[PDB]
This record gives structure tokens, sequence and C-alpha cells, in this order.
């Protein structure tokens, strides 16, 4: 397929990969009785083994000569649901807790005193800031144009050099 | 200066009869530290999504729109059943109606920032059926109270439809009661897994 | 509730070692539930 | 008619047993003592008359039908539709088969939304002054000083009769499987 | 202090617009209330949006119903879709865009109605009782009153 | 103030007699709800196209028009409806009454704005209204018809619905 990498459902090696994991599994299930807790255990652990296996297959997923899944990350759309929706999902994460940690930290600032505010958080006022972020990017975008999120350079304390 | 709804507990402050449905109950002293305007427009949009809920569930039983896509009386299956680009348009139009309708004061630091806004009230009155003021204080009561009803009716069925795999008017009346050889809650620990 | 025993709650160790611990408690739930996501399914 | 401190007044007790409360007033007709439970210190006295009256209205009503189809008399043709039998059960679960049940359901509810529950948010607001149960339902004279005198104790204590033997025929037929009559 | 949740942006040392519109009380139909601009409501008011709704509705008629009927031998109309008109001068292009583009209830199979709701495609009501009682029922119909009765004897 | 219509409900305080067919019945405060204009307007329109729908049923069970009986076959009442659908006729009558109701709503439009009588579309070819006290008698026989042909309407569709048989016939068998 895509780089000489072959889908998962038809691979011989991820079949090879399936079928050995569950004799592995089938033979530690060969040393118990059929009703006891050591063989439910195992015998959810086969189940759980052989559906994860036909998902792979079935997701669109390129195995490698190894037998393994590959991620294709180039950006092509048939694709991306291994890195740029996971991306796409973090980043929406990652600019919520940075917006909402640097709206506190500017509230703080205001502070009777800023510094118990960082180590004795006022928690009813961080949850108001946690609940913001879900439009942080509408909301960080509209702070830098107003020129409020970046300072001008010669508010920042440099080294003389 | 006891509560009226419990009445051994200590009335409320941020809770002073004003609102309509006030009757003192916050026995978890929420509103002492969540300030009441926000709680009453999350107490107000919950309760007006579960009266469409509701009403959504039951209506659904009983009237359809045409095709096989709709022909869903059990409301919990009508989820997978409805075309999936008409479901995300209704997503995207909640969305579009969310930021509109509070104007982009949309969070818990911007929303009431006009001190014009009240909370619940975004204007709407299509029909000006609000136009009289003396039927204001009785409309804002039992819209208040047909919500908290709602809120507690649909959680009940959604968890009925959970339970018995039947839509809610036709589990009223073809009742099945719960024979415990199913559905045991929680467990996931006593096992230790599995 | 005592004020001085929510100020202490409100602690940064506290807060976060609960809120670490309820963040790792969903990822740990939402895995026990939906396994074995390598990919987002589309 | 009122009797007042005689029988329906302050000072007027059915079981002096139980102490006359101070919080049940001695205006409301048919006010003759028993309040043990304490219930008019929170209740919302015009309510309760009301929801009294109405209750005392049915159960004088159910007596009368209960009496009339356990003697067996009927209208003409209703045994022919409806069961022949007297058991007032029977003849309810047949009469709800019939589609009577449901008439009397649809136009009793009707009333009492249209007219009952306005009647009531007003007698309770204060915005008519209309005494608990009053409907201007006196067609064949019989008011005047007996419409707020006798006839409103007459009335009262002729219900509670009503409600507690409309009590006794059904339990009794319950226990026994035969009705009164 | 802040009380948390409050709302105002100076309580949370948020940058803020310091403008906020006095709301006026004037509300249209199909519109919400707020803040416009002068003579906005007078002309894009409850008088307009009526109107407007009433000519959308009134020209859905014609649409719903969009297609070439063309008579046969007798007086039997038939039906055809309004790409079968070939425009004759658009080079390549034979078929053209129509009225039917913009509204293909066709292709998805809706069978639209000036009424919106066509003999095809119609609204399904269905009773939910099932042709039973709400108690003293026999066979396969249990109501959850039939239950309590079935609960208190036994 | 108590209501004349029911002595034990209060007066409406929305209704005033200068209304035609005024008779103090609002005892679910709808007047108070709507706006008092919308209502007026609505039920002048209700009356009208039921008087329209009795009177229609009547005489289309005593005759109906050449040629009908070969579309309309055993179908009667709301029977018709279906088989005329398949024919313009039903889209023809809803595409011209729908044209009226585009006017119509700028009427009522006119009319919330305080410019018009509700039901008032000035529509007196044939002068009957010239006189003023017979202008409000045939105000009030107006309302007062059209709320009996509301409530006829709605018999005579539910006769068909539980019978088949159409107002007339229904009178000659039981
Ligand atoms: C190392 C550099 C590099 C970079 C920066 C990219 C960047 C990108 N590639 Mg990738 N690509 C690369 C090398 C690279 N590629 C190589 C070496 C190959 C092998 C030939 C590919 C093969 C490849 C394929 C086959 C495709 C991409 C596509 C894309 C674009 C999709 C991302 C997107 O959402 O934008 C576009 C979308 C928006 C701006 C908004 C979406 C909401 C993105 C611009 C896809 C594309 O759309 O091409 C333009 C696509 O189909 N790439
Ligand atoms: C939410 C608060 C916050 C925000 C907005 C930023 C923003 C930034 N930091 Mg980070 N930083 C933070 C907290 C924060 N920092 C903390 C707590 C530490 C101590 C571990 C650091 C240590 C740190 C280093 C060492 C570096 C940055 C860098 C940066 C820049 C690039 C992004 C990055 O590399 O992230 C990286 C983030 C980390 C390595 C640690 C973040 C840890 C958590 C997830 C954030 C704190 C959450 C906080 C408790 C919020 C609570 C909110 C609640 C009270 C409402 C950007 C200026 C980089 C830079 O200068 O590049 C230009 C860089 O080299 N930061
Ligand atoms: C940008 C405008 C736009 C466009 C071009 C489409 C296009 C489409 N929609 Mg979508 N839709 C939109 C906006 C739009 N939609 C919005 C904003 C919503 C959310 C309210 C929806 C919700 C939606 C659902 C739920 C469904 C569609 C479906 C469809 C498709 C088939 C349509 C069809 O056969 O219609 C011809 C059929 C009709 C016109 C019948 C209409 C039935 C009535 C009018 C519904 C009653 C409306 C109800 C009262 C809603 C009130 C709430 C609202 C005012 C907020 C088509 C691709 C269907 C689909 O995905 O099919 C595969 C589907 O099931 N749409
Ligand atoms: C308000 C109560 C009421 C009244 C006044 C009547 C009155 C009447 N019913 Mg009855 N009926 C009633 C309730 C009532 N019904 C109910 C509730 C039902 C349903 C169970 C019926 C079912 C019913 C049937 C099935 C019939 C009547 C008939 C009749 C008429 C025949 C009387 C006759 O010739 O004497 C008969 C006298 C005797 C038998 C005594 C000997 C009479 C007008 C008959 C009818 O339609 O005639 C026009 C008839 O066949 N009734
Ligand atoms: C013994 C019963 C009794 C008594 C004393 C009263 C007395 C009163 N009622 Mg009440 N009422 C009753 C029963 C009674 N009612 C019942 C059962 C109903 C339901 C139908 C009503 C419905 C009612 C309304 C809706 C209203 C009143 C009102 C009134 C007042 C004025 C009317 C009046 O004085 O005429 C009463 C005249 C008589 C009681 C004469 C006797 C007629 C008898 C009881 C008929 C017997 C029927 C039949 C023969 C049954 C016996 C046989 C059976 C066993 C088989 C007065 C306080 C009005 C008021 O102002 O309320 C405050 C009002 O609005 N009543
Ligand atoms: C709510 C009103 C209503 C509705 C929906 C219908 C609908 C129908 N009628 Mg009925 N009909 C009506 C009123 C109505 N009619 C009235 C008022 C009469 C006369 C008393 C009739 C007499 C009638 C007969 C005899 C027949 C129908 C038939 C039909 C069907 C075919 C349509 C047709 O050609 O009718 C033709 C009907 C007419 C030409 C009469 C129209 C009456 C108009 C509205 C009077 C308006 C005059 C008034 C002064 C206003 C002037 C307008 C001005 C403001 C510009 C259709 C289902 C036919 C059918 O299939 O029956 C089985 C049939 O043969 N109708
Ligand atoms: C929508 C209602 C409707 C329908 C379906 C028909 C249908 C028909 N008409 Mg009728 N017609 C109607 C209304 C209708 N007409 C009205 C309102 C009038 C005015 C009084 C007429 C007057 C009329 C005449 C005068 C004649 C027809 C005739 C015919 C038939 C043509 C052969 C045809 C089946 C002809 C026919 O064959 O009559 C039997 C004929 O001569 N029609
Ligand atoms: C305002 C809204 C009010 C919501 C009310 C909630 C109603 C339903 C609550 C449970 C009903 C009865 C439960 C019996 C069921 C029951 O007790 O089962 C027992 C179960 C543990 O299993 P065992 O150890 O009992 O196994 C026992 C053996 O017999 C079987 O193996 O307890 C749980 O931990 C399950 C609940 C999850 C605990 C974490 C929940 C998620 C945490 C989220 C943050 C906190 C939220 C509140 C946590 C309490
Ligand atoms: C001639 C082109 C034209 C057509 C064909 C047309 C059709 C319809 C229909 C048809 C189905 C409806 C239902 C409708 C309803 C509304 N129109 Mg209207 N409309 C047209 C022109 C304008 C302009 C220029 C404006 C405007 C507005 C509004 C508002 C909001 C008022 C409010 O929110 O206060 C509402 C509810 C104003 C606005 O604010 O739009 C955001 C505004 O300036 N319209 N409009
Ligand atoms: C924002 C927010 C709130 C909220 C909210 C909520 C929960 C709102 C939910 C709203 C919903 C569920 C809207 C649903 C719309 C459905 C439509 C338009 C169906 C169209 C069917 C079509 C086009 C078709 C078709 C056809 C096809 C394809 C083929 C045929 O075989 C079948 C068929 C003929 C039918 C509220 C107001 C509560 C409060 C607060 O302010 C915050
Ligand atoms: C405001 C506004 C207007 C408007 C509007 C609208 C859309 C108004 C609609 C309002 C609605 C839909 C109100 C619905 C309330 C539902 C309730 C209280 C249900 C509670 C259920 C319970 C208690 C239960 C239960 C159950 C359980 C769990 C067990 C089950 O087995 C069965 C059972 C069912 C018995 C308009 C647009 C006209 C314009 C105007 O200018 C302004």
């Amino acid at each position: 397929d895509v780089a000489g990498l072959t889908p998962c459902g038809e691979s011989k090696e991820f079949a090879r990969r399936l079928d050995g994991s569950v004799k592995k599994l089938q033979t530690r299930l060969s040393k118990y009785e059929a009703g006891t807790p050591p063989a439910l255990a195992l015998q959810k652990q086969i189940d759980k083994t052989k559906n994860r296996f036909d998902r792979y297959g079935k997701a669109g997923l390129l195995c490698g000569t190894d037998g393994l899944p590959h991620l294709i990350t180039d950006g092509r759309w048939t694709h991306s649901g291994e890195f740029v929706i996971p991306g796409l999902l973090f980043l929406y994460v990652a600019g919520w807790i940075g917006w909402v940690g640097r709206s506190y930290v500017l509230f703080a600032r205001t502070a009777d005193k800023p510094t118990e505010k960082e180590i004795i958080i006022d928690v009813p006022v961080a949850l108001s800031f946690v609940s913001t972020g879900f439009i942080w990017p509408f909301s960080a975008f509209k702070e830098f144009t107003s020129g409020n999120l970046i300072v001008p350079a010669d508010e920042i304390t440099v080294s003389p050099r | 200066a006891k509560s009226k709804a419990v009445p051994f507990l200590s009335q409320p402050e941020a809770l002073d009869g004003s609102m309509a449905g006030d009757v003192g109950f916050d026995p978890f002293g929420i509103s002492s530290v969540i300030d009441i305007k926000w709680l009453r427009e999350s107490e107000l949009k919950h309760g007006r999504i579960c009266m469409l809920a509701a009403t959504g569930c039951l209506v659904q039983e009983v009237v359809h729109l045409p095709g096989p896509a709709f022909s869903q009386k059990m409301a919990l299956n009508a989820w997978a059943a409805a075309p999936r680009g008409g479901m995300i348009s209704i997503l995207v139009a909640i969305g579009l109606i969310e930021m509109i309708s509070n104007r982009f004061a949309l969070t818990a630091t911007d929303m009431f920032a006009n001190p014009n806004r009240v909370p619940g009230d975004l204007g709407f009155d299509p029909l000006s059926l609000g136009a009289n003021p003396a039927n204001r204080a009785r409309f804002e009561l039992s819209e208040v109270i047909h919500g908290r009803a709602a809120m507690m009716g649909f959680s009940g069925m959604v968890h009925q439809m959970i339970v018995s795999k039947q839509a809610p008017i036709e589990q009223l009346m073809h009742f099945k009661a719960v024979d415990s050889s199913l559905m045991k809650l929680g467990g996931a620990a006593g096992n230790l897994g599995y | 509730m005592d004020s001085n025993f929510l100020k202490y709650l409100s602690t940064a160790p506290v807060l976060f070692t609960v809120w670490l611990s309820f963040t790792a408690s969903f990822i740990i739930e939402a895995n026990r539930f939906f396994p074995d996501m390598l990919y987002f399914p589309m | 008619l009122w009797n007042e401190g005689k029988i329906q007044g302050k000072g007027v007790s059915v079981i002096p047993l139980f102490p006359r409360p101070a919080s049940l007033d001695g205006t409301f007709p048919g006010d003759q003592g028993f309040d043990p439970f304490g219930f008019s210190s929170w209740v919302n006295m015009k309510f309760v008359a009301e929801a009294e009256i109405k209750h005392c209205r049915l159960a004088m009503l159910a007596f009368a039908g209960i009496m009339v189809e356990s003697a067996g008399i009927s209208f003409p043709g209703a045994t022919s539709v409806l069961g022949s039998s007297k058991n007032i059960f029977e003849i309810h679960d047949k009469a709800v088969a019939s589609g009577a049940m449901g008439q009397i359901l649809l136009w009793v509810s009707f009333f009492e939304v249209v007219a009952g529950v306005p009647a009531m948010n007003e007698m309770l607001n204060g915005e008519s002054s209309r005494i608990p149960g009053y409907y201007a339902f006196d067609p064949l004279g019989q008011g005047k000083g007996d419409k707020m005198g006798r006839m409103q104790l007459s009335e009262i204590q002729n219900g509670r009769l009503a409600m507690l033997a409309v009590s006794g025929i059904v339990h009794h037929t319950l226990i026994t499987g035969k009705g009164p009559l | 202090d802040t009380t948390g949740f409050s709302g105002v942006p100076s309580q949370f040392a948020r940058p803020e617009s310091g403008v906020y519109p006095a709301e006026p009380t004037e509300q249209t139909f199909l519109g919400m209330r707020g803040p416009r601009a002068p003579g906005h409501r007078e002309n894009f008011g409850g008088k307009h949006t009526a109107t407007m709704l009433a000519i959308a509705a009134l020209l859905w008629q014609p649409v719903s119903e969009a297609g070439m009927y063309r008579m046969g031998a007798d007086g039997a109309l038939t039906k055809s879709s309004f790409s079968n008109m070939e425009v004759p001068g658009f080079g390549n292009m034979k078929k053209a865009p129509t009225i039917e583009s913009l509204f293909p209830f066709a292709k998805n199979g809706f069978d639209a109605s000036p009424a919106l709701f066509g003999k095809g495609s119609m609204i399904v009501v269905e009773d939910p009782r099932d042709g039973c009682g709400a108690y003293a029922n026999s066979g396969a119909c249990h109501t959850f009153l039939d239950e309590i009765g079935d609960a208190l004897k036994k | 103030a108590m209501s004349e219509s029911v002595p034990f409900l209060k007066k409406p305080e929305a209704l005033d007699s200068s209304m035609a067919g005024y008779a103090g019945f609002d005892p679910l405060g709808l007047s108070s709800i709507a706006d008092i204009k919308f209502l007026q307007e609505s039920e002048i329109k209700h009356c009208r196209i039921a008087m329209l729908a009795a009177a229609g049923s009547i005489a289309q069970d005593i005759f109906t028009f050449p040629g009908v009986s070969k579309v309309v076959g055993t179908a009667k009442m709301t029977g018709v409806h279906d088989v005329l659908v398949k024919q313009g006729a039903m889209g023809q009558i809803l595409l011209w009454t729908s044209f009226l109701e585009v006017f119509g709503t700028i009427a009522l439009l006119e009319t919330l704005d305080g410019k018009r009588a509700p039901g008032d579309f000035k529509f007196d070819p044939l002068g009957f209204s010239k006189n003023a006290e017979t202008a409000k008698r045939y105000q009030l026989s107006e309302i007062k018809n059209g709320r009996l042909a509301m409530l006829a309407t709605g018999g005579m569709v539910h006769g068909y619905f539980i019978t088949g048989k159409g107002p007339l016939e229904l009178l000659t068998n039981f």
C-alpha cells in the first residue's frame, strides 16, 4: 500500500501474531480447571486479545513485514486518525490547560498576597478559569490581536548583553 | 433563619427568596462558592434541555418522521439510527445558538459582564408571551419547576431504557420486573477484575 | 465545614495530588471501557 | 345554624380527649375541634377546606351510586350493555371496558381543569374572595341564611359520614365478597 | 472579593470592553431581543419577519412540486426532472442546473409537498397503548398497574 | 367583577363587552397569555373556516359537482382528501388560500400594530352592515354561528371517523 506496507487485515505476519498470542494464553489455560478464577481470567484475556487483533485488522492500519501496525503521519487524509486527529485533540486540551493556567496567574497578580494564591489556590476562582478554556482558540487570538497576550520587548528584563 | 426545605439546616446565603423556585434548598453550600447567577443560568438551561428531552422520548415513541432511519420507538436506539450527518448538524447548530444567544459572553468570567444580563434571560420571547408583567412571577416559577421535574423525569427514563430495553410508554404498558440476575451494580473490584 | 481545613485542602500539594489522581483515574477508566485505542477510529 | 360555641365553634370539641388547638381557627364551617396531629398549623386552611368539601361531595355521590348499584337499580339498558351483577367493583371494571367510565373521567377532568384549577388558584391567591367549595351551584333555591349557616354544617357532617361509610362499604365488600343491600 | 463563576471580567483580572449596551425591550418573531441599530426593528421587525415567512411558505408550493409536467396523447400528465431541459448554447454543458439542484428532494427520496409532507414519506403516528387498558389485562399485555396488582396478591 | 359565564370565577381582566361574542368566558386566562387581538383574529378565522367546513360537509353529502363521482367514489368527508391530493384539487385550493393568507398575514401584523379590527377585511360587496345596530348584531351572529360551526365540524368529522357515514347519512341511519 503506502510505502510498500500491507493492510493488517491481509498481512500473514499479523495473522501469526494473533495466533501466537492466543496459543501462549491457551497453554497457560491448559493448567487450570474450567470454572476456576484463573481459568476465567485467562479466558477473558483470550477474548480481549482476539478483539484487539480483529479491530486493528478492520481499521485501515497498515502492517509491516514484522506483522505490527505502522502509522502513516505525512498528512494524508486516509491516515489522519493516527496522528492529525489525535494531535488536534491534544492541542485543544493543551491550549486549554495553557489558557486556564495563564488566566489564573494573571488573576493572582492582582491579589493581596500574589504568592499565597499560588501555594493556596483560590479553588472557586480557579474552577471559574478551568471552565473558560473550552473556547481558548478564540479567546487567546482575540487576546493577541487586542494587544494583551504579547508584552513589548521594552517591559521585559534582559541580561545586559 | 433556618431553611424552609431543610428545617434543621441554616438558611443559605445568596438564597434570599427572590428567585423563582427558591425555597432555601442548598444543603451542600454550593451557592456560597459559586455565584447564584451562574447556578440559575445553568439550572434553567439544564431544565429547558430536559423538558425538550423528556418530551422527545415520549413523542418519539408515538410519532415519527418518515423513513427507516427515524423508525426507532426506543429513544436510545434513535441515537444510533438517526443520520449521523444530521445529528452533527444539530450539534453544530446548537453551538452556533450557544455563541449568538449568549452574544459571545460564554464563559464563567464574561457571561453577566453586562449588568443588564439576567440569569436564564436570553431575550427569547418570539411570541411575546411574557409581555404581561402580571403573569411574570408565576411563569418564572413554573418554568423552573417544569425544568426540575423534567430533569428528574428524563434521568429516570434514560436509566429505565438502560435497565429495560424498552421505550418509556411501552415499558409502562408491557412492564417486566428486574430479575437481578443481570445488570448487578458495581463489582469491578469485588472479583478483582474480569 | 471548617474554613481552615478547606484552606488546607486548597494547598498546592493536596490539589496537585487530587487533580492528577482524578486525571489518572479517568484515563484508567477510559482504558477499561475503551481499551487498545492506537488510533482515532475513522 | 352556626351554633357558635355550642357546636362547630371555639370551645367546641368532638373529642375533648384531645384539647382544641389554638392554630385551628373558629370561623371555618365544620370546625369542631379534631386537630390532633396539628395540620392546621402549617397547611393552607382555605386549600384543605376546599379539599375536604370536595372529598365530602364525592363521598356522598359515590355512596348514592353504591346504594343504587347494589340494590340492582339501573337506567334502561344499562344492565344490557354493562354487567347484571351488583358488585360495585365488577361494574366499575366492565364500565371501564365499555367506555362509560372514560366518558365520566373525561368530563369530570375537563370541569376540574378549566374551572376547578382556576377556582382553586384564585381562592388561594387572593383574587376572588371565593369561600371554599363554592361554585354558585344553587339552581333549586334553598339558600339565603341557610346557605352560609346550617346547610354548610349539614353538608360537611353528611360528607364526613359519607366518607367513613363509603370506605366502610368498599372494605366490607372486599372482606366478604358481598356488597350491602 | 471574587465569588467564583461571578461572570464579571473585572473580578478575574480579564480585559473587558468597557462597553455594555443598554438592553431594550422590543422583540421580533423569528429573531431575538437585544441592541439593534436605530430604525432596525422598524424595517426588520415582527412585520417584516412574519411577511417574509409567509412568502417563503407560498413559494415553497411551486418548489416542492417542481418538475416538467407534460401531457401525453390524452390529458394525462407525466412528471420529469428539469434536467431533461437541454439548454442549447453552452458548449459542453447541455444539462443545466435548475431549481431541483437547490431543492433536491428526489435524490434523498423525500417526496416533498406544498404542505411539506407528501403522500409518500408521510408522518408515522402509532399508538403506544397497543390496544389494551391500564388495568386488568389478559394475555401478552402486562401493564405497570398490573405488576402492582400482581405483587399485592402473591 | 366576576365572570358572567362562570360565576365563581373572576372577570378575565383582558376581555371587555366592546368585543363581539363576549360572555366573560376565559377561565384558563389565555387572554392574559396571548395578545388579545391575535386571539380575536384567530377565533374569527377558525370560525369562518369551520362555517365553510360544516356547510361543505352538509352540501357534499347532499349533492356533488359534475364529474366528481368518477374520481371520488365511495370516498366522502376526509376520505376524498387523499384522492384529490393525487389530483391537483387540494393543491390548487391550498395554493390560492395560501396566496390569500400572505395578505392575511400582513393584515394580522397591522392588527397587532393596532390599525385594524380583528377579522376586518372590509369585505361587504352586497350591503348588509350599512346600519350600526345591524352591523353589531351581525358581528355577534357571525361569532356565535362560527363557534357553533367549529363544534359542528368536530362532530361531523368525528362521526365519519366512527361510522364513515357523513352528516346527513348519520341522521338517516342511526
Ligand atoms: C499553565 C501554565 C503555563 C503556561 C501557559 C506556560 C507557557 C509556556 N511555557 Mg511553561 N512551565 C509551567 C507552566 C506554564 N508554562 C510550569 C508549572 C513549569 C514548571 C515545570 C514550566 C516550565 C517551563 C519550561 C522549562 C519551559 C516552559 C516553556 C513554556 C513556553 C512554551 C510551551 C511549553 O514548552 O510548555 C512546556 C510546559 C512544561 C515543560 C511544564 C508544564 C507543566 C504543567 C502542565 C503546566 C502547569 C499547570 C498549572 C498548574 C496550571 C493550573 C491552573 C489552575 C490554577 C487554574 C510557554 C511560554 C518553554 C519555553 O520557554 O519555550 C519557549 C520551556 O523551555 N515552561
Ligand atoms: C446549511 C443548511 C443545511 C443544509 C443544506 C442541510 C442539508 C441536509 N440535511 Mg440538515 N440540518 C441543518 C442544516 C442544513 N441541512 C440544521 C441547521 C439542522 C439542525 C436543526 C439540521 C438537521 C438535520 C437532520 C436531523 C437531518 C438533516 C438531513 C439533511 C439532508 C437531507 C435533507 C432532506 O432530505 O431534506 C428534505 C426533507 C425535509 C425538508 C423534511 C424536513 C422535516 C422537518 C422540517 C423537520 C422539523 C424541524 C424541527 C421542528 C426542528 C426545529 C429546531 C430548529 C428550528 C432549530 C441534507 C444533506 C437529514 C440527513 O442527514 O439525511 C441523510 C437528517 O436526518 N438535517
Ligand atoms: C346532604 C348533602 C348536602 C348539603 C346539605 C349541601 C349544602 C350546600 N351545598 Mg352542596 N353538594 C352536595 C351535597 C350537599 N350540599 C353534593 C353531593 C354535591 C355534588 C352534587 C354538592 C355540590 C355543591 C356545589 C357545587 C355547591 C354546593 C353548595 C351548597 C350550599 C348551597 C346549596 C344548598 O343549600 O342547597 C342544598 C340543598 C339540599 C341539600 C336539598 C337536598 C337535596 C338532596 C340532597 C338530593 C338527594 C339526591 C338523592 C335523593 C340521593 C338519595 C338516594 C340515594 C341514597 C340512592 C350548601 C352549603 C354551593 C355553595 O355555595 O357551596 C359553598 C355550591 O356552589 N354544593
Ligand atoms: C373548509 C371548507 C371546505 C373544504 C376544505 C372543501 C374541500 C372540498 N370540497 Mg367542499 N364545499 C365547501 C367547503 C369546503 N370544501 C362549501 C362551503 C360548499 C358549499 C356549501 C362545498 C360544496 C362542495 C361540493 C358540492 C363538492 C365539494 C367538493 C370538495 C372537494 C374538491 C374541491 C372542490 O372542487 O370543491 C368545490 C367546492 C366549491 C366550489 C364551493 C366553495 C365554497 C367557497 C369557499 C365559498 C366562498 C364564498 C365567499 C363569499 C367568499 C368569496 C371569496 C372572496 C373572499 C374572494 C374538496 C375536498 C367536491 C367533492 O369531491 O365532494 C365529494 C364536490 O363535488 N364541496
Ligand atoms: C445529584 C446527582 C445524584 C447522583 C446520585 C448517584 C446515584 C447512583 C449512585 C450509585 C447507586 C448505588 C450504588 C451501588 C453500587 C455499588 O456500590 O457497587 C459496588 C462497587 C464496588 O464493587 P464491590 O467491591 O462491591 O464488588 C462486590 C462484589 O459483590 C461483586 O464483585 O462500588 C463502586 O465503586 C461503584 C461506583 C463507582 C465509584 C466511583 C464513581 C465515579 C467517581 C466520580 C467522582 C465521584 C462521584 C460520586 C461517587 C460516589
Ligand atoms: C430582501 C432580502 C431578505 C429576504 C428574502 C429575507 C427573508 C427573511 C425570512 C424568510 C424566510 C425570515 C424569517 C426573515 C426574518 C428576519 N430577517 Mg429578513 N429577509 C431579508 C432582508 C433582511 C435584512 C437586510 C435584515 C433582515 C433581518 C431579519 C431578522 C432579525 C431581526 C432581529 O434579530 O432583530 C429576522 C428574524 C435583520 C437582521 O438582523 O438579520 C440578522 C436585517 O437587517 N432581513 N427574513
Ligand atoms: C442551545 C441550548 C438549548 C438546546 C438544545 C437541544 C438539545 C436542541 C436539539 C434540537 C434538535 C434535536 C433539533 C432537530 C432538528 C431535526 C431536523 C431539522 C430534521 C430534519 C429532517 C430532514 C431534513 C429529513 C429527511 C428525510 C430523509 C433524508 C429521507 C426519508 O426517508 C426520511 C425523511 C423524509 C425524514 C436550549 C434551547 C434547550 C437552552 C439554551 O438556550 C441552550
Ligand atoms: C418560552 C417561549 C415559547 C415556548 C416553548 C416550549 C417548547 C415549551 C415546552 C415546554 C415543555 C416541553 C415542557 C415539558 C415539561 C416536562 C415535564 C415537566 C416532564 C416531567 C416528567 C416526569 C416527572 C416523569 C416521568 C416518567 C418516569 C421516569 C417513568 C416512565 O416509565 C414513565 C414517566 C413518563 C411517567 C414559544 C416558543 C412558544 C414563544 C414564546 O414567546 C416563549
